[PDB]
This record gives structure tokens, C-alpha cells and sequence, in this order.
């Protein structure tokens, strides 16, 4: 959609471990 | 004592509430001076500032 949105945050999960890579279970997927 | 993200720690001490006199304060933090009222505007459920 040409719509505009906002993000509002839900969690914050502090853990302190490295990531590297994700893996999920149509979708799009950006950086 | 790691550099993990600390998760555990001591309790806080809280006190009781005061208005219409300029005094100090500390919340979360937060320190200054100045008189306390209530507002009319409203904040975002996650907005705390």
C-alpha cells in the first residue's frame, strides 16, 4: 500500500547474545 | 557479573506524591526542579516522556 505508517515499539527482550542470521517458518524482506 | 544485560537487582524506595510546590524529584532518572500539576494533553501508551 501507498499509505503511510507508524512503528510504535512492543517489547524489549535483553538477552546480550550475538545474531548473525534469521530464518522464518508470502513475505517481503528488506535491510 | 557479566556484560549480559543486567536482570536482576535490589528493590527502589518510593515516597509519597506532592503538588503546588516546587521541589526536587527523580523519576527514572529524570531530575530538576519545578512546581507539579496535572495536564489536559494526553500521552501515547508507550511514550513516557
Amino acid at each position: 500500500p501507498q499509505g503511510f505508517s507508524a512503528l510504535e515499539p512492543l517489547v524489549d527482550l535483553p538477552i546480550g547474545i550475538n545474531i548473525t542470521r534469521f530464518q522464518t517458518l508470502a513475505y517481503y524482506v528488506g535491510y | 557479573l557479566l556484560h549480559a544485560p543486567a536482570t536482576v537487582c535490589g528493590p527502589k524506595k518510593s515516597t509519597n506524591l506532592v503538588k503546588n510546590k516546587c521541589v526536587n524529584f527523580n523519576f527514572n532518572g529524570l531530575t530538576g526542579t519545578g512546581v507539579l500539576t496535572e495536564s489536559n494533553k494526553k500521552f501515547l501508551p508507550f511514550q513516557q516522556f
